[PDB]
């Protein structure tokens, strides 16, 4: 289903991520947009916008460390069809993400699936929120 | 669900707390 | 004009558009639009359920049946990201996040995620929103 | 950024501390 699509396309990204983030842009379509928590820079973070598998490449690597550090708790997962045929996903995730050691973030992150039996990410977007009091 | 992924929940009590204790600071 | 100024515009549009009319708000929704929104017909709480329409005739009927209630939504509108997406990158993937309300009720933290399909204009193809406890 | 949409900054500030009042009812 759908359904399973999604939730097993988050746990192996974001389970990617901790065992190697070298092969984590091999996830993405060749022209895909990033806009990450941005690593080379209160409880919210900045992000930065990445274009192209190749330089999504080099951001996670050059972040190696600190990506291979990131935890969440996943809070709420929502879907609908997409793009060409109504065949490419939108997923909406949120929930509360740290690192080693870190407090927690609030987090809402969007991505989209593009159809390859496989999915390319053509689209991945993270935005922290901030508490209301 | 909710699913802790990269982490177990202690861990993540742990680090909540760390957020509240900042909020408080 | 921008990508910037567009989906600034957008979001601003389709907000003010709840409090206009919600009754012509299908309008600008694809004719196979996917919307996931606030259940007005749901049976304290931090956030609120959702329901899933799908095509521009359901999702007006959806806004429609829920007229007096779409005309009193209220928010504040704190973050906007966006990304080209889609055949020859020319849709729009946007999300905003911000606190919700309706005339009297306390707020409700949200996200809400579009994409805009060019036709000069664009037609929603996907609205989701996801209220977030504090 | 932040927009007001539909409201005033003063009705937010209203919804808001009715979110806070109920939060701790």
């Amino acid at each position: 289903t759908v359904q399973d699509i999604c939730f097993a396309f988050l746990q192996n990204y974001y389970e990617r991520m901790r065992t190697d983030p070298s092969k984590l842009a091999y996830f993405y379509a060749s022209t895909a947009e990033l806009t990450h928590t941005n690593y080379q820079s209160d409880d919210v973070l900045p992000t930065v916008k990445v274009t192209g598998r190749e330089n999504i490449n080099k951001f996670f690597s050059r972040n190696d460390a600190k990506v291979r550090s990131l935890k969440l708790k996943l809070d709420t997962i929502d879907f609908q069809y997409t793009g060409h045929l109504h065949k490419s996903i939108l997923i909406m995730a949120t929930g509360e993400m740290f690192w080693t050691g870190t407090p927690v973030y609030k987090f809402c992150q969007t991505f989209i699936l593009l159809p390859s039996s496989t999915f390319d990410i053509t689209n991945d977007i993270i935005r922290f929120i901030s508490n209301s009091f | 669900l909710p699913l802790f992924i990269n982490t177990t929940e202690a861990e993540f009590a742990a680090a909540s707390v760390q957020r509240y204790e900042l909020n408080m600071k």
